[PDB]
């Protein structure tokens, strides 16, 4: 419901003004769903990436912050809240360049302001490289 | 054309209701098709169209508001169906587009 | 205690455990999806 | 003041003899300064349904709320669980199934399903401490009975908890008790001439 | 995706109106008959019944379902 008048002063160039109430009660709500995702490849050597659990806190049994919301399969799960540099896949690739030495690449999420995850998509290709897909709403 | 036997063929195909002809339900839907349309889903039921162009008849028309309760199926069923015969008028159903030949 | 997950085409639970390809038990598709959480979200109704 | 109509939800009446800067004082106050009780926090357990649960939160916000507001308090700053005095709690939990007979045709989803419209018939009021003997029974409830909030299909599941309190219009737009208020000033039309024939 | 509660403009609660409104448009009604059955004086709660579409009952098709 548009009026066409000069109101306040701040709308001189192209501004225009909106209504408080009418903001509040549903108008101009909008989402945007991004993406992460997360491949886990085997390697031409006999060896593979992996997805190890959340790392407790033995003071509190309670996971510590950066993971705190990884499920017990490493994966973040559908419903809760990321807020910045927390993990949402928590990988860990070989360093093969004779036990085999493991490296962090942890799926964190950069971002400003928090998401919801909404759903985790668990694939696989043909070549057994398994593929991870997340769906974040704000 | 042999414009007098045909009729044992044609009797296969349409029958003529109010003085004109009306598809037969077998040409237009065999019993295993999908809904032809977008919203909930339904399955094909041939009888409860043959009980529509029954009711057209012997009655003067399908005049009363609320027959989608007593067949039971969706309003988006038979309000699109109607609508490649008739056209609306205000609260009594539809009119028959051509006139009693 | 164990994983859960949800087929995509059948919505059946699956629960894959051992290192074994991503596939549905009862029908044959191949993509998997995780269960909502139990953990509580709090949310401003604004 | 004259007052000439009114019924359940609706007033009309005039004022004579105020000016407009009081007036318009009254007309704002009602939108803006008048307090209500509205839901601001949901907490959600399984949230199985195709709305989105911010979505979700942000419709239920919106019911209007039938407690009386001039026997809460404001919730202080923090304090996230509130009391007897201050806050009230609904909880709205609708599961989804088939129905067990039906039709072969089965077109209808009324036929179908049950518990596939969630309707605010469905939220259920919680008492807290002692408002069980201050409210007799239906005297806390949401208002409109019929309002849709979600729609379902059978597996899906809603289960959360609202935590009404009080506040004013001019935070935020559901605590405003009124539709629309307003004026006008009253017309006199008059004839400078007599106006006779067609 | 599914009827606002409120209208936009005013705060009338609209989003029960809707289920009644496709009852009256299946009785044969037309639209502006059947705006003014409900009772929606103002155009500002008109256009939310007026303009809406339900997308829900169409997304509700590719829900996963048991
Ligand atoms: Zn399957
Ligand atoms: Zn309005």
């Amino acid at each position: 419901t548009v009026a066409v008048m000069s109101y306040s002063g701040y709308d001189i160039e192209d501004a225009l003004v909106l209504n408080k109430a009418s903001l509040d009660r549903g108008f101009g709500r909008c989402l945007v769903y991004k993406n992460a995702k997360c491949t886990l490849k085997r390697y031409t050597n006999q060896t593979f990436d992996k997805v190890m659990g959340p790392m407790l806190d033995a003071a509190t049994r309670k996971p510590i912050w950066r993971h705190e919301i990884l499920d017990a399969d490493g994966i973040c799960s559908p419903g809760e809240k990321v807020e910045n540099k927390q993990v949402l896949v928590n990988k860990s690739m070989p360093t093969v360049t004779q036990q085999p030495q493991y490296k962090d690449v942890p799926i964190t999420y950069k971002g400003a302001t928090d998401s919801y995850i909404e759903k985790v998509m668990i694939s696989s290709n043909a070549e057994d490289a398994f593929l991870i897909k997340m769906l974040l709403r704000q | 054309i042999d414009s007098v036997a045909v009729l044992r063929g044609i009797q296969k195909v349409a029958m003529l209701v109010q003085g004109n002809w009306v598809v037969k339900s077998d040409i237009l839907y065999p019993k295993d098709s999908s809904s032809p349309h977008s919203g909930v889903p339904a399955e094909v039921l041939c009888r409860g169209r043959d009980f529509v162009m029954w009711k057209f008849t012997q009655s003067r028309w399908v005049v009363r508001k609320e027959v989608a309760t007593v067949t039971k199926l969706c309003a988006e069923d038979v309000k699109d169906f109607l609508e490649h015969m008739a056209v609306v008028r205000i609260n009594k159903g539809w009119e028959f587009i051509l006139p009693y030949d | 205690q164990p994983m859960i997950y949800i087929c995509g085409e059948c919505h059946t639970e699956n629960e894959i455990k051992s290192r074994d390809p991503i596939r549905c038990r009862e029908c044959g598709y191949r993509i998997m999806y995780k269960k909502r959480t139990k953990r509580l979200v709090v949310f401003d109704a604004r | 003041v004259d007052v000439v109509h009114m019924d359940e939800n609706s007033l009309e009446f005039d004022m004579v003899g105020i000016d407009a800067a009081i007036a318009n004082a009254f007309r704002r106050i009602l939108l803006a300064e008048v307090p209500t009780m509205a839901v601001e926090k949901v907490l959600v357990y399984n949230n199985t349904s195709i709305v989105q649960d911010e979505i979700l939160a942000h419709r239920l916000g919106l019911i209007p709320i039938h407690a009386d507001p001039r026997l809460f308090e404001y919730r202080n700053q923090g304090d996230e669980e509130g009391t007897e005095i201050d806050t009230l709690q609904f909880r709205l939990q609708v599961r989804c199934t088939r129905n067990p007979h039906a039709a072969k045709d089965s077109s209808d989803p009324n036929e179908l399903y049950v518990n596939h419209k969630v309707y605010t018939r469905h939220m259920t009021w919680i008492p807290l401490g002692n408002q069980a003997d201050l409210f007799p029974e239906g005297t806390i409830r949401p208002v409109h009975d019929d309002i849709l909030i979600a729609q379902l299909r059978p597996g899906q599941e809603i289960d959360l908890l609202m935590h009404c309190v009080k506040g004013i219009g001019k935070d935020h737009a559901k605590f405003s008790p009124v539709a629309t208020a307003s004026y006008r000033l009253l017309p006199d039309i008059t004839l400078l001439e007599p106006v006779e024939g067609e | 995706m599914i009827i606002p509660v409120r209208c936009f403009t005013c705060g009338k609660i609209v989003g029960n109106k809707w289920e009644a409104y496709l009852g009256l448009l299946q009785a044969e009604y037309t639209e502006g008959d059947a705006l003014d059955a409900l009772g929606l004086k103002r155009y500002c709660c008109r256009r939310m019944l007026l303009a809406h579409v339900d997308l829900i009952e169409k997304l509700l098709n590719y829900a996963p379902l048991e």
